[PDB]
């Protein structure tokens, strides 16, 4: 409910590079 | 995905506006400020950064 798991997920996947490539 | 950029001039009607408004704007825009307009001007001009706003 409080977002800690959106905030845990978010630091632990990075999302750095990457897109669709089509 | 890839990082976007904008930024303004500190200590504006522009920037207090914003951090009243729209707080993750400012907070984010922090690290885009610039010196001066000439100089934000640079930071548009040359490249490494994309948008700028001011008055």
């Amino acid at each position: 409910e409080n977002g800690f798991m959106e905030e845990l997920d978010k630091t632990w996947v990075r999302y750095q590079e990457c897109d669709s490539r089509s | 995905s890839p990082a976007f950029r904008f930024g303004t001039v500190p200590n504006g009607s522009t920037e207090r506006n914003i951090r009243n408004n729209y707080l993750e704007m400012h907070s984010y825009m922090v690290k885009f400020n610039q010196r001066s307009v000439q100089d934000a001007l640079l930071s548009l001009k040359s490249g490494k950064l994309d948008a700028f706003i001011y008055d």
